[PDB]
């Protein structure tokens, strides 16, 4: 139909846009945030894709979960969360932000940031190589090229 | 034909603001030795029209705390005065003719500082007021410096119109006549659009993006064009005051290659300046033009008083 | 006609009002810098581009100063708009009722007030029909405050040495 | 040459109108056409609406605006 | 003329642009998100509160010096006249007592911030 | 007179009204009084301009030179006034009676 | 390499150029193939009025000579 | 007082900028500078009582040239009967006044 | 002339830019009453016509004033075109 064509050509419009300009708000925890800098590094040159670094969460898109959370920390991750504005996104890196990690068992860490916010992407590792992560953010990229938004509310 | 002529100047500026962008993306990237966008689109052509679109899709937000007519009142004023800022340049044809095109732009200028200071203010946050004040300091400061700066280049002159200044430097350029107030002139311009050394007002490493910390998609979007346009047209600004293009009547395209040439250089000046350098501390920006540029200043425009007088090259009055 | 100078006579009478009803520092530096701008442009059609660019350009740098004091020293918990208190409502409203009816007053007849007497006729109409040749004769005069007036400027740079002593001494405190 | 063009042009500006307020001014019971409002007798130069009074708005503005608004 | 349809123009872009950024996108207000930005915490404080100005001396020899640029910027067509030893005798004077005032200024520390 | 010159002389009138009319602030006040000065220079520059009173056209630049003086002043005696008493409040001056 | 900055320089430029020369075009079509006129001053402004009061056209860039006068 | 000085002296403090009719910069002539130099020579040593009582048609002529009263009553007393007339139908304008016409030079 | 010497080296070493803006500002204010060309920029400054030279009328006894502009007598601005 056209109007479901019309629909198909803006929502893929919509979303090659934010796939190619995703900002992660300037946010990390732990070890995991080094690897965070090498991928800022020339090696592995995050500006290239269009991933650039915002520090307020007004201005970011994703926000990379690189450490361990632990309780004292909860809240300040969940106001940033909330804070910033849609859409938005969530990756998890590193064991102790996908689980518990080598703290799984403590009494001040909290067994995975996705108790307190949705997670859209979990990266593996201790810390996850810089590699890694390019690849789990390539991975976030080709979920948002998968929204349809318009789709759904077309036919809603 | 006088709104097709407003459009042909709006337009190619919105355009030239998104790829000057991308230009300081790449340029940066290659001083740090990385490469910068080069995925989205060819070389990363369409990294602005994807930044664009994103921002204007993403939702914007009120804060709880915030004077909502003055938080959309600024990035309104800071767009239209950025855009409203090239209607005097001669390009080699200014838009609008004025006989004093200067004091213009300086009046300008000093009702464009307001933007940041209401959108600071009426975000009702810590960092944000203390962006503004810091903007408050820098203007003070960058004003004063400014406007004797001025007063001497355009001394040298004989009027406040810029088709004037391209008949001054049809010969030799005021570079070669006034570098040192060209030198201080060039950091007072940096000063004035708020970069490197001097992005104090949103200052990121000290303050969480400073003034605009509560703006987001489309009014923070309005933000950026207003200072990439403020970078440009001030960079033209100094080729035109300092730089002079040749001009033909009968085939001003030349002049208009030139005087392009000659922007993009001083704006890729820029850039290199905020790759290169490290960030001051406003009080020290405040006791570098007060204590430094202002004295300088001073003893220039006494010289440049007396320079045309005592040798008799008082330029024309028209 | 087409009534520019009257209406952003008009205009400068509003932002007087708003100013006048003090809502609060900020909002009055904001109705002060929009009357200044249209005074300019009152000005310009007058004749003065130099006057009109001038007085914009002082009195921006002069609020500039304002917002930053008050911001210090005149600012509260909630600050006042106009819409915010009885008292600052009540005086721009009385302000802008008393612009419009004498506004219409003058339209509709000449309004002849207690103090003086205004015809409503045309800005255009009160011109001169005499030009200038090759020179500006608002620059010329205002250029005219060295070669005559040297008293003018010696008071005139006393007076702000003098002042930057002054307030060097005000604030010395102890 | 201009000032003579410009002498020329104000008196027959000024001549026609007095025509037309002679045309206009006629059942006024107390009104004497082309009367001046100076004791002198000295010439006086019209000041804006006596030559573009009764003439269009398109003229009116371009002699009252159009050099200011011109740029 | 031309200068106000110029600013209309601008004026009318900017508004457009403002009004298609904040009605184009989905909205999704709550409180949390709507809430003031202190780095993760809720402030202590308010806003509103004053702001204490340590360079508030500067901003008044600002004015001054504001008033004097205003004095200075007609020197261009001063410099057209006959009695050019009268209009350099007082350009160099108010020059001369702006220098004065600077000077004066900073050896009694009028340019220092309060601590 | 035209009608320029009346709304001219109506905004002088107000921001003297409202100088005269103090309610918390003397930053408020101060503002008030400055655009006093603003009109006057208006009304000033407006006359001058219609007469062609060639070397009043100074006049007003002067008019601005002692009108931020002045401010200056207010300024001072309000940051005195506020260290003094924590705000700006008029309510504060009231030691001296008559 | 430093040269794949040049296409969005090269980009920037051709956006830059459009003014200027957009202007000049409009300008010369706008006053029959000439330069605008440049009116500073009422001596000037009076010269283009009465260009428009002898071209007999209502349009100052409408020049008449020697054939005009007889 | 007031202490002439510059009177005293020779002194030229603020004689220049008194009046219009003064020296002014080059020679631009005010607005009512013929009917200001009449009322001045009128009254010139004759005192401020004789000068109001005897030099009024001077006054009255320079005011009527700084403020145009008079001949702004003449030109709106003009309009509105013009208005009135053309509302009825009675008066037609020229061509010249409709904007029909090629003016002088 | 030591003490001179001992305070220009020390400042030329803590502020120089002080004594670079003192220098330009004596310089400023001494040269032009010492060049031969500010009574040049007087002269050049008078030879403007900015306004029409009204005529005078001949008393048969003017023997200075050209009768014609292209009279030899009058002002001449021979030294003005070689300069
Ligand atoms: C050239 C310019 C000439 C101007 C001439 C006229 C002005 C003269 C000088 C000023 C004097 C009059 C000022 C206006 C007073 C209006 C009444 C009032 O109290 O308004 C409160 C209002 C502030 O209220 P608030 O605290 O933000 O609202 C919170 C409420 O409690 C609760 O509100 P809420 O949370 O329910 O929100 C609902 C609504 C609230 O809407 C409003 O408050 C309406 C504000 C506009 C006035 C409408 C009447 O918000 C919106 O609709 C959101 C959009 C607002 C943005 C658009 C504003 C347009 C302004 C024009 O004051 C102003 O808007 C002040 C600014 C007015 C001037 C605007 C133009 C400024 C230009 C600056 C640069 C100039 C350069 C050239 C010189
Ligand atoms: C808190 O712990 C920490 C971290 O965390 C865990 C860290 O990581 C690090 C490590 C730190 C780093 C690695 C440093 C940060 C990394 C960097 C790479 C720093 C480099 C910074 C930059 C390169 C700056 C880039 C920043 C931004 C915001 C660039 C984004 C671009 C924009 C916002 C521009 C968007 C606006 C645009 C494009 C305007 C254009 C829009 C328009 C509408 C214009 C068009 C208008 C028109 C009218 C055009 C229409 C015309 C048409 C259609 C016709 C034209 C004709 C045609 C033919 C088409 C540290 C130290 C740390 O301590
Ligand atoms: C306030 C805005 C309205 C008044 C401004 C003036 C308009 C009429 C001007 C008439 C005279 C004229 O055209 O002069 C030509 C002159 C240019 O020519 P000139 O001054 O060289 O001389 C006229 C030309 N000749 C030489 C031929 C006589 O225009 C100017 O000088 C520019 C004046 C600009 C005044 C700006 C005032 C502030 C406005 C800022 C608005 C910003 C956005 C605000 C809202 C934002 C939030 C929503
Ligand atoms: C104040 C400005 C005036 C001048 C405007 C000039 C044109 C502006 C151009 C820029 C537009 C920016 C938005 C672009 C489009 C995207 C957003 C959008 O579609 O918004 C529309 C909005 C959308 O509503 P929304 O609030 O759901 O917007 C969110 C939209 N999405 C989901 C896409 C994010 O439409 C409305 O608000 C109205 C919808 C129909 C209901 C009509 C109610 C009656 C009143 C209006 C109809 C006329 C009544 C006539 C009779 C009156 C007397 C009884
Ligand atoms: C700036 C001012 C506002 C502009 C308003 C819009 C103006 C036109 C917008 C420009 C559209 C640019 C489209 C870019 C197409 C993407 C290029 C291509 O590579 O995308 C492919 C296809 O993309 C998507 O399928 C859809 C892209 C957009 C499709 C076009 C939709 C219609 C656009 C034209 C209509 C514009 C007018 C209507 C809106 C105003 C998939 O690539 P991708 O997998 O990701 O790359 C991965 C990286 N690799 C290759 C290294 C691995
Ligand atoms: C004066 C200067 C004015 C501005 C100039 C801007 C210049 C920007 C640089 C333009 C270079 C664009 C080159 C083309 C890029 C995309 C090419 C291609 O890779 O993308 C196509 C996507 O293209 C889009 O679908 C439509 C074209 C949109 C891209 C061209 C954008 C042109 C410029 C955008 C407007 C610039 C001004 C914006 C205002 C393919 O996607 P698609 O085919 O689906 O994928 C399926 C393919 N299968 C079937 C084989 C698997
Ligand atoms: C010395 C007396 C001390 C006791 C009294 C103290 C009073 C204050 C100090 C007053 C000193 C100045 C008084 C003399 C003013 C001169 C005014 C004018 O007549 O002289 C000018 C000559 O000026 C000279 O160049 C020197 C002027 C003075 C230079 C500054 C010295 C004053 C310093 C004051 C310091 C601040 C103290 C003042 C406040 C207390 C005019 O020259 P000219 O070119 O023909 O004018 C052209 C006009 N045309 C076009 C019609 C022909
Ligand atoms: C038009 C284009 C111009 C291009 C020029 C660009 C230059 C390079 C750009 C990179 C610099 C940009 C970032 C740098 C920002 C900071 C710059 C800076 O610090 O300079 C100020 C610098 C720092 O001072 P401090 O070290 O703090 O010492 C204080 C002592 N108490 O000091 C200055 O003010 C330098 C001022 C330069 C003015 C030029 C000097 C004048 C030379 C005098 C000779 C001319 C005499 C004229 C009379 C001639 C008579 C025949
Ligand atoms: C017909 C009405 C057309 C649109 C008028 C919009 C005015 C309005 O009421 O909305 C205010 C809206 C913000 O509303 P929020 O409180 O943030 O939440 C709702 C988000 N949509 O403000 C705006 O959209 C900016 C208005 C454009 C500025 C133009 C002023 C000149
Ligand atoms: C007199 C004719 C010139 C007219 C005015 C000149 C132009 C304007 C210059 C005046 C502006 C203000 C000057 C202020 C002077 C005193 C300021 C001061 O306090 O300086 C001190 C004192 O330092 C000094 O050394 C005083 C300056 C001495 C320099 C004067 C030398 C005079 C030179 C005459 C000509 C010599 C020619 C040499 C040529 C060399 C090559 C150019 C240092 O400041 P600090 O408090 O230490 O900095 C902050 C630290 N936290
Ligand atoms: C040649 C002629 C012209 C040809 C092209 C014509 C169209 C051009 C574009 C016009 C502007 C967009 C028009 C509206 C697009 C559809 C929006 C829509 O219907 O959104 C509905 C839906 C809301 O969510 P829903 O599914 O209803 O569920 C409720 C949520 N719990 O889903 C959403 O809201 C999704 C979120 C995004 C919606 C806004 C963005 C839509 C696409 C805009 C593309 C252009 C952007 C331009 C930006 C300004 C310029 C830089
Ligand atoms: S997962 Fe490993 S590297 Fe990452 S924060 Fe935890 S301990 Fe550090």
């Amino acid at each position: 139909s056209r109007g479901e064509y019309v629909v198909a050509k803006l929502d893929d419009l919509v979303n090659w846009a934010r796939r190619s300009s995703l900002w992660p708000m300037t946010f990390g925890l732990a070890c995991c945030a080094v690897e965070m800098m090498h991928m800022a590094a020339p090696r592995y040159d995050m500006d290239r894709f269009g991933v650039v670094f915002r520090a307020s969460p007004r201005q970011s898109d994703v926000m990379i979960v690189a450490g361990t959370l632990t309780n004292k920390m909860a809240p300040a991750l969940r106001k940033v969360y909330d804070q910033m504005p849609e859409p938005r996104y969530v990756v998890s890196m590193g064991s102790c932000a996908n689980g518990g990690g080598y703290y799984h068992y403590s009494y001040s860490v909290v067994r995975g940031c996705d108790r307190i916010v949705p997670v859209d992407i979990y990266v593996p590792g201790c810390p996850p190589t810089a590699e890694a992560l390019l690849y789990g953010i390539l991975q976030l990229q080709r979920k948002i090229k998968r929204e349809k938004r318009l789709r759904i509310w077309y036919r809603r | 034909m006088f709104m097709i002529n407003i459009l042909s100047l709006i337009i190619p500026i919105l355009l030239a603001v998104a790829f000057l962008t991308l230009v300081e993306r790449k340029v940066l990237g290659y001083m740090q030795l990385r490469k910068g966008p080069n995925v989205v689109g060819p070389y990363g052509l369409l990294q602005p029209i994807a930044d664009a679109l994103k921002l204007f899709t993403k939702e914007p937000l009120r804060p709880a705390t915030s004077s909502i007519s003055m938080f959309i009142i600024a990035p309104i004023l800071a767009l239209s005065l950025a855009l409203t800022m090239w209607v005097p340049l001669p390009m080699p044809y200014p838009l609008i003719n004025m006989n004093l095109g200067v004091l213009f732009m300086l009046a300008m200028s000093s009702l464009a500082v307001y933007s940041i200071l209401w959108s600071g203010w009426a975000s009702n946050s810590k960092y944000a007021l203390i962006g503004a004040l810091r903007a408050v300091a820098q203007t003070i400061s960058y004003e004063v410096t400014l406007a004797i700066i001025l007063l001497s280049v355009l001394l040298m002159n004989g009027s406040y119109t810029l088709s004037t200044l391209i008949t001054t430097q049809e010969h030799i350029w005021m570079i070669f006549t006034s570098w040192p107030l060209a030198m201080m002139w060039f950091i007072s311009t940096l000063a004035e659009t708020n970069r490197a050394p001097f992005d104090l007002t949103e200052g990121e490493s000290e303050l969480v993006s400073g003034f605009n910390v509560e703006y987001a998609a489309g009014p923070f979007a309005m933000f950026f064009m207003a200072e990439y346009a403020n970078i440009i047209m001030m960079n033209a600004f100094t080729a035109i005051l300092f730089l002079g293009a040749s001009h033909d009547p009968h085939t001003p395209e030349l002049y208009t290659i030139n005087f392009v040439l000659k922007t993009l250089a001083l704006t890729i000046t820029f850039l290199w300046i905020r790759a290169s350098y490290p960030r001051f501390r406003y009080d020290q920006l405040m006791h570098l033009l007060w204590k430094s540029f202002l004295p300088l200043t001073l003893a220039l425009c006494m010289w440049h008083i007396s320079l045309p007088i005592m040798t008799a090259s008082i330029p024309p009055q028209s | 006609t087409m009534y520019i100078a009257f209406i952003l006579s008009t205009i400068f009478v509003i932002g007087f009002v708003g100013f006048s009803s003090k809502p609060s520092p900020i909002y009055g530096g904001l109705g002060l810098i929009v009357s200044g701008g249209v005074g300019c442009g009152i000005v310009l059609n007058f004749g003065g581009s130099f006057l009109g660019l001038m007085v914009f350009l002082i009195y921006l740098g002069g609020m500039l100063v304002v917002f930053g004091y008050t911001t210090a020293m005149a600012t509260e918990m909630y600050p006042e708009v106009w819409v915010s208190n009885k008292t600052v409502f009540g005086a721009f409203v009385s302000g802008l009722m008393m612009e419009f009816c004498m506004v219409y007053y003058a339209l509709k007849e000449e309004e002849v007030e207690i103090i003086f007497k205004f015809n409503g006729l045309g800005d255009w109409v009160i011109y001169d029909t005499g030009d200038s040749g090759f020179f500006s004769e608002e620059a010329m005069g205002i250029a005219a405050l060295y070669s005559y007036g040297t008293w003018l400027v010696i008071v005139t740079g006393w007076s702000l040495l003098i002042g930057v002593v002054v307030i060097m001494e005000i604030t010395r405190g102890n | 040459l201009f000032q003579a063009e410009k002498d020329r042009r104000v008196l027959q500006m000024l001549r026609e109108n007095l025509e037309e307020e002679a045309i206009i001014m006629k059942d006024v019971p107390d009104w004497k056409v082309g009367e001046s409002v100076f004791h002198t007798t000295r010439w006086v130069t019209p000041m804006m609406g006596e030559l573009y009074g009764l003439r269009t708005n398109e003229e009116i503005l371009s002699a009252t605006y159009g050099f200011i608004w011109y740029t | 003329m031309n200068i106000m349809l110029t600013l209309l123009t601008n004026v009318t872009l900017a508004s457009l642009l403002v009004l298609i950024a904040f009605w184009l996108p989905q909205l999704n207000a709550y409180s949390e998100k709507t809430s003031p930005y202190e780095c993760g915490f809720d402030p202590m404080g308010s806003a509103r509160l004053p702001f204490s100005m340590k360079f508030f001396l500067v901003a008044i020899t600002f004015l001054l010096f504001d008033l004097e640029i205003a004095l200075l910027l007609p020197l261009p067509w001063a410099s057209q006249t006959n009695n050019l030893k009268t209009m350099l005798t007082m350009a160099l004077f108010l020059l001369i007592l702006l220098a004065a005032s600077l000077a004066y200024e900073w050896t009694q520390k009028g340019l220092e911030w309060a601590e | 007179m035209p009608l320029v010159y009346m709304n001219i002389i109506m905004a002088f009138a107000i921001a003297l009204a409202g100088l005269l009319m103090y309610r918390s602030h003397l930053m408020s006040s101060l503002l008030c009084l400055e655009g006093m000065m603003l009109s006057l220079f208006i009304m000033s520059t407006l006359i001058i301009l219609n007469t062609h009173f060639t070397l009043a056209n100074m006049m007003p630049i002067i008019l601005l030179v002692f009108a931020a003086c002045e401010a200056a002043l207010g300024l001072s005696l309000l940051v005195m006034v506020s260290n003094t008493y924590g705000t700006d409040y008029v309510q504060n001056l009231n030691l001296l009676q008559c | 390499m430093w040269f794949e900055i040049l296409p969005g320089i090269a980009v920037m430029a051709a956006c830059l150029f459009i003014p200027g020369m957009a202007t000049a075009h409009i300008h010369k079509f706008t006053n029959g193939g000439k330069e605008k006129r440049v009116a500073h001053f009422s001596y000037q402004w009076n010269l283009m009025e009465r260009d428009r009061c002898i071209s007999g056209v209502n349009r100052y860039h409408v020049t008449k000579g020697l054939e005009n006068i007889d | 007082p007031f202490f002439d000085v510059q009177k005293r002296l020779g002194l030229d403090l603020d004689r220049w900028m008194t009046i219009q009719s003064a020296e002014q910069p080059h020679k631009i002539p005010g607005r009512c500078h013929a009917f200001e130099k009449e009322w001045i020579e009128c009254a010139h040593g004759i005192g401020g009582i004789r000068a109001e009582k005897e030099c009024k048609i001077e006054f009255d002529d320079f005011v009527e040239c700084l403020l145009r009263q008079k001949t702004m009553k003449r030109l709106s007393a003009i309009k509105r009967q013009r208005d009135k007339l053309i509302k009825e139908g009675k008066y037609t304008p020229p061509p010249h006044h409709l904007g029909k016409e090629d003016p002088r030079p | 002339a030591g003490r001179i010497a001992s305070f220009l080296k020390n400042a030329w070493a803590k502020e120089p830019v002080l004594v670079a803006s003192f220098a330009i500002g004596g310089l400023a204010i001494i040269l032009p009453s010492l060049s031969p060309y500010t009574n040049y920029a007087i002269r050049i400054n008078r030879a403007t016509p900015y306004n029409y030279p009204v005529p005078l009328r001949d008393d048969g006894n003017m023997p200075d004033v050209p009768s014609h502009p292209q009279d030899p007598q009058g002002p001449s601005l021979e030294w003005l075109k070689n300069l």
